[PDB]
């Protein structure tokens, strides 16, 4: 930058803009943090709900193959078709897109509505809830991680500003100020010198 | 200096595009060096004698080991010769003034030896009029064929 | 520039300033007086009971803080959006807009001090009571709740 | 000297003239003329001329000029956010303002001096151009209020009419204007 | 979909329309889940925390450009009795995602 | 001119004075008086003044002062996280040091110049208050290590007592101090 | 200001300088001598074989090059999180802070040159071999013995 | 005076000399000697000397020199990026560029003036060292392209060979150089 008065005023404008941008970014981060701590509670709650719903399917699968037939379950598993209706919905959270699971997952539309075994029937209804709670946990934790990413992104931006740009602009400013003061001092010394010189000469001719 | 020499070597008018005139006689280069060093002067002279343009070039050399106050006269002599050639013998002249920074050095020196009121950074107060008396000696004249084209070269001190 | 010698020495000698702003001016507001960088250094001694109404000082302080908040929120909504703000923040936004449209932009009218305090309280009432943290409870019970009536139906 | 607006002569002039037109080096480098820096210029005659305008140009000219100035000021305000977060981070309610700023800056202010039809410009012509720019703005804002994404607004084919506006001759212009107005109305009422 | 678990539960997930398998070795798991994701015909997967706690140090190198198949840890046969410690996982997640130890 | 400590007069002054008491406006904004910022300020007479303290006040006064200073330093070196997350989400020892920093800057540094008792303070009064606060901090740290939570500790009945030592007269301070230290020891056995 | 005419002109006449840092003073360190902007031109004539211990110059060189990296790693840790690291960036942060807290902050005591070099080797030992590519291989086999547990 | 290059003596010298070797304080604060800022320096003689290098050093010496300079220029460019985002936020190509840049400026540009051997360095020695560095760069680039990570590249044993190349005397450097080319080839060829 060339040291002038115009440049100096422009640098001061830049410094003021940078500070008024720093505080704005901080406020955005504060709102993000509110959202994040609001999410984490419900996320751990959904994880607890998943934990409890795991015991039901676990209990159903333990005595099913054990007390009832050990191979009827394998036969029925090979019987029932798998799921390919697991389409996922797009979701934007704070200006960025995240997936959202919307698996079709029918209930009565599949094989064997009411069938032969006593425990293989109720167990098949338990992994229903297992999968449902699991995909709920998926949907909440994905957004949680996204919000965390945005928070650390904003933090990185704020630190970058407050420790790279502001000091650089302050140093530029003070360097320009020194240059301008120096030139003004030189020119006034020169003026005084010529004034005294001509005054001595005129006192010589009086 | 390389850009200036390249321009001098390649420059030409295109009369097949204007349709008017079909002569295409080359330029006559007037070249004035103020405070030029031996390195840059050697480069210029060798380039010119390579392209075969010395037979139609006038040179006013003021090297860096020559006296300083001579540089007050080199531009004016060069442009006198240029104006004469152009507006008396219908030449198309190309003037290259190799460093105006040195001209301003000499101007400031002779001005401060004389104890005037200086201008922005010590340079004299009449430097604008002084430079205008040099640049404004160019152009084309009504009712004549010659022309004087200037390419000053100066070095911005701290870029 | 507030570092030029003239305003610098004038700031040494005088007791404050009233800063005019180009932004309010271009937005069509007159008189474009900018409350945030303005300041009266001897204001505290000339207001209060016996001189003006007794709520003057706290009302001015509350107006100042609320305007600063509203301005910053207006800057934030551009990147976040008004659907992602709390309710109190939307209140602050609407307050700042009504503030710079009714309080500042007064035109060529001649307002007395009582009408100015009327308009001030009508504006402060847009915020929820309880956010008004600089005013004391008595003044609130005495003047809060007034609605903008004289400013839109009357000139 | 050095393009310094703080020299003594420019300062002496500032306190005497009634209008002040400021050139900037940035728009000049970009070959964008007249290169008048809108932010730093001003005029002190804009009030004493309003009767002449209401009687000689159009009854509501001052209000249109004031709306345009307010829009430009708002855009200049948003530039300070753009400069640190990037243009693709703003809400579309704000990208609309930035894009209308761009349209105003390159379709109304910018003027070709060598073009045989844009060199000179009447005043009712400028009235028409301002009128239809801010008409389109108001319509597209009402649109965004209805969940219309910002990008497809920026592809409507009427923007080409608004860009070609300033090349129409002064006697052809009324027909062009009365056509573009109904076209701008239709570019939104028809999508419904 | 998929799940890398003990095959004893994988059959239950088969009953749940979701193929699954495993061989109780981290190395074969992280090896053939490479194929699994190159055969990325599913929207999500599940893996026991034991086979690997963090599936990213396994799949992130190939999960570039894509984000649809999401990966998350799930409890195993051992934990099914003893239970899970949700707070350990949640705190070890928040500590990295916000850079401090929080909520004591 | 505007608060820049780099100007020639301030720089020339700081080369000869021995203490620089830094008044601040932000402190006065949040009703903290007298508004001396304990972060910019400094003094150069302490190292030479230690013996007068060791003889005329107590034999460990310099140590208590160093302790309070280091405690304030820890408290201020932690403002980033508490602004990011808030206090009520911190850890145990961090919330402890935050609350002790608050107790310090609200019951020791702060002084009411218009009050008829707090307007002035002896040296022994200050020494007593510092000893009280250090005792309480030691006990609270040991208790939190033992297994108590902070919410009980911040409801101890002695917080209001140590927060009331500003307003006791100089004659009735020594016995007050003795019984207050007794009670500070007392509540500890409840914590173990 | 290191560019003010006084320290500037004095810098061109002397054979080095001992520069004091305000940061170390804020941290409570004493004597707050920061070793990067400091210099001693005549050092090489006074140290080495048969004047001090043999490893003096190379210990100084390696110590300097190691502490210089810690400052910049610690600088970037202040922008991005402290998560972005490797095994060795932990090493360098730890070395830099232990340096500032044990080598510089010596208090009012008088250390000989031998226990100074002892502390220096104890501070270099908390880096592995291989990174100490400024010293030769022989006296590192000689002096890598003690670790900093001696305080 | 201030190390400032706008001072009259420097600005007056820069108009007549052929080469401008700029020193830097930042390079000398980290003990990188001779501490010459290879970004700000230049030399106007480098072109007239090529007919000499082609006969007296090696026929392909200018190509080596230009490649080394271009590498330094690229790493100088992208380190500004890496300053804000750290080295892990950039792909493997940039990581390789950064590592080769560190290798270049710590094994080629530095020169111990007090070492009994390194103080003086011939032209063939510098050619050999540049050749080693460029050979390693090409090999490592092909390797990172064909699926080896960065850590096994940085843990290679030939880096200690390249690093100590400047401490090998003149009269025995050719054998070290041949062996070093052998090892640079064999550490990647046995690496598939």
């Amino acid at each position: 930058v060339s040291p002038t008065r115009m440049n100096l005023l422009q640098r001061r404008g830049q410094l003021r803009l940078a500070q008024k941008g720093v505080d704005l970014l901080k406020k955005k981060r504060d709102a993000l943090v509110a959202e994040f701590f609001g999410l984490v509670r419900e996320a751990m709650e959904a994880r607890k709900a998943l934990d409890q719903a795991a015991k039901e399917a676990y209990a159903a699968l333990l005595l099913a193959q054990a007390f009832d037939g050990p191979e009827v379950v394998a036969g029925a598993a090979l019987g029932v078709p798998p799921l390919e209706g697991v389409e996922a919905e797009v979701e934007n959270v704070w200006g960025s897109k995240v997936p959202r699971l919307k698996a079709t997952f029918p209930d009565g539309a599949l094989l064997s509505p009411v069938g032969t075994p006593a425990y293989t029937l109720e167990a098949s209804r338990a992994f229903r809830r297992y999968a449902e709670a699991l995909i709920r946990v998926a949907n909440t934790e994905t957004r949680l991680k996204k919000i965390g990413e945005e928070i650390k992104k904003t933090t990185r931006r704020v630190n970058a500003l407050e420790q790279v740009v502001i000091p650089g602009i302050r140093a530029q400013i003070r360097f320009i100020q020194q240059v301008l003061e120096q030139r003004e001092r030189e020119d006034t010394f020169r003026l005084k010198r010529i004034k005294g010189k001509i005054e001595a000469r005129e006192a010589e001719e009086e | 200096n390389e850009i200036a020499a390249q321009i001098a070597r390649q420059a030409t008018v295109r009369p097949d595009l204007s349709g008017e005139g079909e002569k295409e006689e080359p330029f006559a280069v007037v070249f004035a060096a103020m405070g030029i060093t031996q390195r840059e002067l050697s480069y210029f002279i060798q380039e010119f004698e390579r392209t075969g343009a010395l037979s139609r070039s006038v040179l006013f050399l003021n090297k860096a080991d020559d006296p300083t106050i001579e540089r007050i006269l080199t531009p004016r002599m060069a442009l006198t010769v240029a104006e004469y050639l152009a507006f008396e013998h219908d030449y198309h002249v190309l003037v290259i003034l190799t460093d105006m920074t040195n001209y301003c050095e000499a101007l400031r020196e002779i001005g401060a030896a004389r104890e005037e009121i200086p201008g922005r950074r010590g340079y004299p107060g009449y430097m604008y009029t002084d430079l205008a008396t040099i640049y404004e000696r160019a152009g084309v004249v009504e009712g004549k064929k010659g022309s004087v084209t200037q390419i000053p070269i100066l070095s911005m001190p701290d870029d | 520039d507030r570092t030029h010698p003239i305003p610098d020495l004038t700031g040494y000698i005088t007791e404050g300033q009233i800063q005019l702003s180009r932004e309010l001016h271009r937005k069509g507001i007159y008189p474009p007086i900018d409350p945030l960088p303005s300041l009266s250094r001897l204001m505290n001694n000339g207001v209060g009971k016996g001189k003006t109404r007794e709520d003057h000082k706290q009302v001015s302080d509350q107006l100042y803080s609320a305007y600063a908040n509203g301005v910053d929120i207006r800057k934030l909504v551009a990147i976040i959006g008004e659907d992602a703000l709390t309710e109190n923040d939307r209140r602050y936004l609407q307050f700042a807009d009504a503030f710079e449209r009714f309080f500042i932009n007064q035109g060529q009218q001649n307002r007395s001090i009582e009408e100015s305090l009327q308009i001030a309280w009508a504006l402060l009432s847009m915020l929820p009571q309880g956010e008004l943290k600089r005013i004391s409870k008595d003044h609130i019970g005495k003047y809060y709740g007034q609605k903008l009536e004289e400013i839109w139906g009357a000139p | 000297p050095g393009g310094d607006m703080s020299e003594p002569v420019t300062q002496s002039t500032l306190r005497i003239v009634g209008a002040f037109w400021r050139l900037d080096a940035s728009l000049a480098f970009r070959r964008h003329f007249p290169a008048i820096n809108w932010n730093g210029s001003y005029s002190l005659f804009t009030s004493a001329l309003d009767p002449w305008y209401r009687e000689n140009v159009a009854e509501d000219y001052p209000e249109l000029r004031d709306a345009i100035s307010e829009l430009l000021q708002r855009e200049a305000g948003l530039q300070e956010i753009v400069q640190l977060v990037g243009p693709d981070a703003l809400q579309d309610a704000e990208r609309l303002v930035i894009e209308v700023g761009r349209i105003i800056r390159e379709d109304f202010l910018q003027q070709n001096a060598y073009h045989e039809v844009d060199a000179y410009c009447s005043m009712k012509k400028a009235y028409g151009i301002m009128k239809m720019i801010l008409a389109f703005y108001k319509e597209a804002e009402a649109a965004i209020k209805r969940g219309v994404s910002i990008d497809e607004i920026l592809q409507l084919p009427v923007l080409e009419r608004i860009g070609r506006a300033r090349y129409v001759s002064e006697e052809e212009f009324p027909a062009y204007f009365e056509e573009a107005m109904k076209e701008i109305q239709g570019a939104f009422k028809a999508l419904a | 979909m998929a799940v890398i678990a003990d095959p004893e539960t994988a059959q239950g997930f088969r009953l749940a329309g979701l193929e699954g398998y495993g061989a109780s070795s981290a190395e074969e798991a992280q090896s053939l889940l490479e194929t699994l994701v190159e055969r990325g015909g599913y929207a999500l997967v599940a893996v026991d925390e034991a086979l690997l706690p963090d599936p990213e140090r396994a799949v992130e190198r190939l999960m570039r450009g894509r984000d649809l198949p999401v990966l998350l840890p799930i409890a195993g046969l051992k934990e099914a009795f003893q239970g899970h410690d949700v707070e350990g996982y949640m705190r070890e997640l928040v500590r990295k995602t916000i850079g401090f130890d929080i909520k004591l």
